């Protein structure tokens, strides 16, 4: 039972990086509505300066 | 750079403009004070006559 976990090791760390695969989603939602709120602030900045 | 070119370049006109709206009236005026000496510097109809 000790000289196996390294057999897990890999199967639980390849899910930990599938959380920041995952991590896509949080990251792209929050650079798409500060990018929005971006063009936003300048368009808007823009037109009423 | 908006804020520059929208403002700056705008007050070559404005500028100009500034002077012209009172300058048209100014000389309004000043076909009056000058043409006032037909009377201010005629006072033979009263005077020397």
């Amino acid at each position: 039972k000790k000289g196996w976990d390294i057999l897990t090791k890999s199967a639980d760390m390849f899910i930990n990086d599938l959380t920041s695969r995952i991590d896509s989603g949080v990251n792209d939602v929050r650079g798409f509505f500060t990018g929005l709120a971006s063009d936003l602030n300048e368009w808007g900045g823009n037109v009423a300066s | 750079d908006a804020r520059e070119w929208g403002t700056n370049l705008i007050d070559k006109f404005t500028g100009g403009i500034r002077s012209k709206i009172s300058g048209l009236r100014n000389w309004l005026s000043e076909l009056r004070n000058i043409g006032a000496e037909v009377g201010i510097d005629v006072p033979t109809i009263g005077g020397g006559g």
